[PDB]
């Protein structure tokens, strides 16, 4: 029925969160091994997961999958994946949108506040505008919708929320996010679902920009 | 209360109330949603975006309405607090 196995990741990984939240919905029993570290470079690990990335998943039956969206799909159910081809296409749509459109300019803006990057006041400011564009797109879409696909939470909302997680926490201060009330309503609703909450915990929106 | 949920001004209060909300009470559907829903009776105009959005969402739950948690209250107990309230 539902998947059962081990999820290797570093602690508080927003990419692992996608698969952990989905499992809360599905009932998949996913074990987390985090405390590890640079174990991703061990030979065994490499065989199982040649990419050397995390997160990585090893089922109790020996089945291995090594990319975040794929782990989340695997431990999901039909409802999250999309019960119809239309709904499933729409899930892929938002997941791919999250990966291609949100991840990079969020990285460019956030890593500097985290210091993971190097701040180029032009790039960082362009990333801001990019994010603003994204928030705006979500806002206009969610004007008539409670969730992204159908009338229930799917891998779409789970993937996008986790991808926007760091922005909302560290950088999207109130003055900045007020232009997008529908995205914020959606974001708050999602992270307050019991399933999201068991993984994310209480999520404090950025009071002041970092 | 929202006032008369079958009047425009009441739907405008319901709409403004739903701007930052997905449900009448909390972050999951409840009996609170069912009661206001049955009082609205028909899809709010699209210009009341938050009201209509919420309507279509609860409508998707109608086949399992009685299974929704919580207990029905007087319509006046929902939404914004009434300054003059009994009980």
């Amino acid at each position: 029925a539902m998947a059962a196995g081990t999820l290797y990741t570093y602690p508080e990984n927003w990419r692992a969160f996608k698969a952990l939240i989905a499992a809360q919905y599905s009932g998949a029993q996913v074990r987390v091994l985090s405390a590890f570290g640079q174990t991703n470079r061990t030979p065994e690990f490499l065989r199982k997961f040649p990419a050397g990335k995390v997160p990585a998943f090893e089922g109790d039956d020996g089945f291995c999958v090594f990319e975040s969206n794929a782990i989340a799909y695997y431990v999901s159910n039909e409802e999250l994946r999309g019960s119809t081809p239309e709904a499933a296409a729409q899930v892929v749509q938002w997941v791919s949108f999250a990966d291609s459109d949100i991840v990079p300019p969020a990285s460019t803006w956030v890593f500097p506040t985290l210091g993971i990057m190097h701040h180029n006041k032009q790039a960082t400011e362009n990333a801001k505008e990019e994010v603003r564009r994204i928030l705006g797109l979500l806002d206009a879409y969610l004007k008539t919708r409670t969730f992204l696909v159908g009338e229930r939470v799917t891998l779409a909302d789970i993937t996008v929320v986790c991808t926007l997680l760091w922005l909302y926490k560290q950088v999207l201060e109130p003055s900045f996010r007020q232009a997008f009330p529908n995205t914020n309503r959606w974001f708050l609703t999602c992270i307050n679902q019991p399933q999201f909450r068991a993984v994310l915990g209480e999520v404090k929106l950025c009071e002041k920009m970092a | 209360g929202f006032g008369d949920l079958k009047s425009p001004a009441g739907l405008q209060v319901l709409n403004d109330y739903l701007a930052d909300k997905s449900y009448i009470e909390g972050y999951v559907p409840s009996q609170a949603d069912v009661a206001v829903f049955e009082a609205v009776s028909s899809p709010p105009p699209a210009d009341l975006c938050h009201a209509l959005r919420w309507y279509n969402h609860i409508k998707s739950y109608e086949k399992e309405k009685a299974s929704l948690p919580g207990v029905k209250k007087a319509l006046g107990k929902y939404g914004p607090a009434d300054v003059e309230d009994t009980t």
